[PDB]
């Protein structure tokens, strides 16, 4: 299934839409601070964002900002974050 | 230009 859920993407779409999305995209400028609020170092956000940046253009759309939301919340009370975008968390629009 | 933490 999708590493993310419907109830988790729901809170992700509130954080993504809390920065003001553009045509369906958030710029690292809105996510960076969103990831810096998790009390995590830039090493987790540098990895939570990359595996979250499906387009890798310095932005995180609703679907990209979602992959980086659990990657941030699960990095605090779950486990560490690797740098390998898992196939159970990637949208079929990137392939 | 793509990661705000790199
Ligand atoms: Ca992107």
């Amino acid at each position: 299934p999708w590493a993310v859920k419907p109830e988790d993407k729901a809170k992700y779409d509130a954080i993504f839409d809390s920065l003001s999305p553009v045509n369906g995209f958030l710029s690292g400028d809105k996510v960076k601070p969103v990831l810096l609020n998790s009390k995590l170092p830039v090493d987790i956000l540098g990895r939570v964002w990359e595996l979250s940046d499906i387009d890798h253009d310095g932005m995180l759309d609703r679907d990209e900002f979602a992959v980086a939301m659990f990657l941030v919340y699960c990095a605090l009370e779950k486990e560490p974050v690797p740098m390998s975008l898992p196939p159970a968390l990637v949208p079929p629009s990137k392939r | 230009s793509t990661n705000p933490f790199l």
